[PDB]
């Protein structure tokens, strides 16, 4: 019950940080663009020359490699964060199938328990030939039999 | 003439509140999950017991 519990508390704090990691992204990326565009002005202590071949670097390298490279690390991000929620998905299935297991054994032996009590309080009437207990036994030879055959 | 740095304390500050708040909520939340799991195993044990004396 402790493990069950810590489970949610762990897929409720990665859907939550996983929003705020792809807000994060788009809020760093324009950050990106405004460095680059903005550092790039300073091409106008030369001439024409000097401008072009300032925005070119800049609208180049910045348009075509530091742009897709971090959409494909939010990608593997994405692509993580789907893995590790399967991964906690199974788990909770696997723990509810180990519970239902368990209960269901505690009642197969429950209903063993109450017919060993029964012949048990039948015995004390001190009367073998009684046919009751009779019936009694033969209810357990059959339950005991029958209890053997599943496992 | 661009205000930059008041937009990046602006913007870490909502998020560092839902930050709070998520890791706030997120251990009641698997408390109580675990209290309504024990609270169907003492029920289970208490309907059985009975059970079986009837």
């Amino acid at each position: 019950n402790n493990a069950s519990g810590k489970l949610l508390a762990l897929d409720s704090q990665l859907t939550n940080d996983f929003s705020e990691k792809s807000s994060y992204f788009q809020s760093q990326v324009d950050k990106i663009r405004k460095e680059a565009y903005a550092g790039a002005a300073a091409g106008v202590v030369a001439g024409p020359f000097g401008l072009i071949i300032s925005y070119s670097i800049a609208a180049g390298v910045v348009e075509g490699k530091l742009i897709p490279e971090l959409k494909n690390k939010l990608k593997s991000v994405q692509n993580f964060f789907t893995t590790l929620s399967n991964t906690v998905k199974q788990a909770n299935k696997d723990i509810d199938a180990a519970k239902l297991k368990l209960t269901t054994e505690i009642v197969a032996i429950g209903e063993i328990k109450t017919e060993t009590e029964t012949t048990r309080f039948y015995v004390d009437y001190d009367d073998l030939m009684l046919s009751l207990l009779k019936e009694a036994a033969k209810k357990m030879i059959n339950t005991c039999n029958e209890y053997q055959k599943r496992h | 003439v661009i205000p930059w740095q008041t937009f990046d304390e602006t913007i870490k500050e909502l998020s560092r509140f839902k930050q709070e708040y998520s890791q706030a909520a997120s251990v009641l939340v698997g408390d109580i999950k675990t209290l309504l799991m024990d609270s169907q195993d003492k029920y289970f044990e208490a309907t059985q017991t009975v059970y079986e004396w009837c």
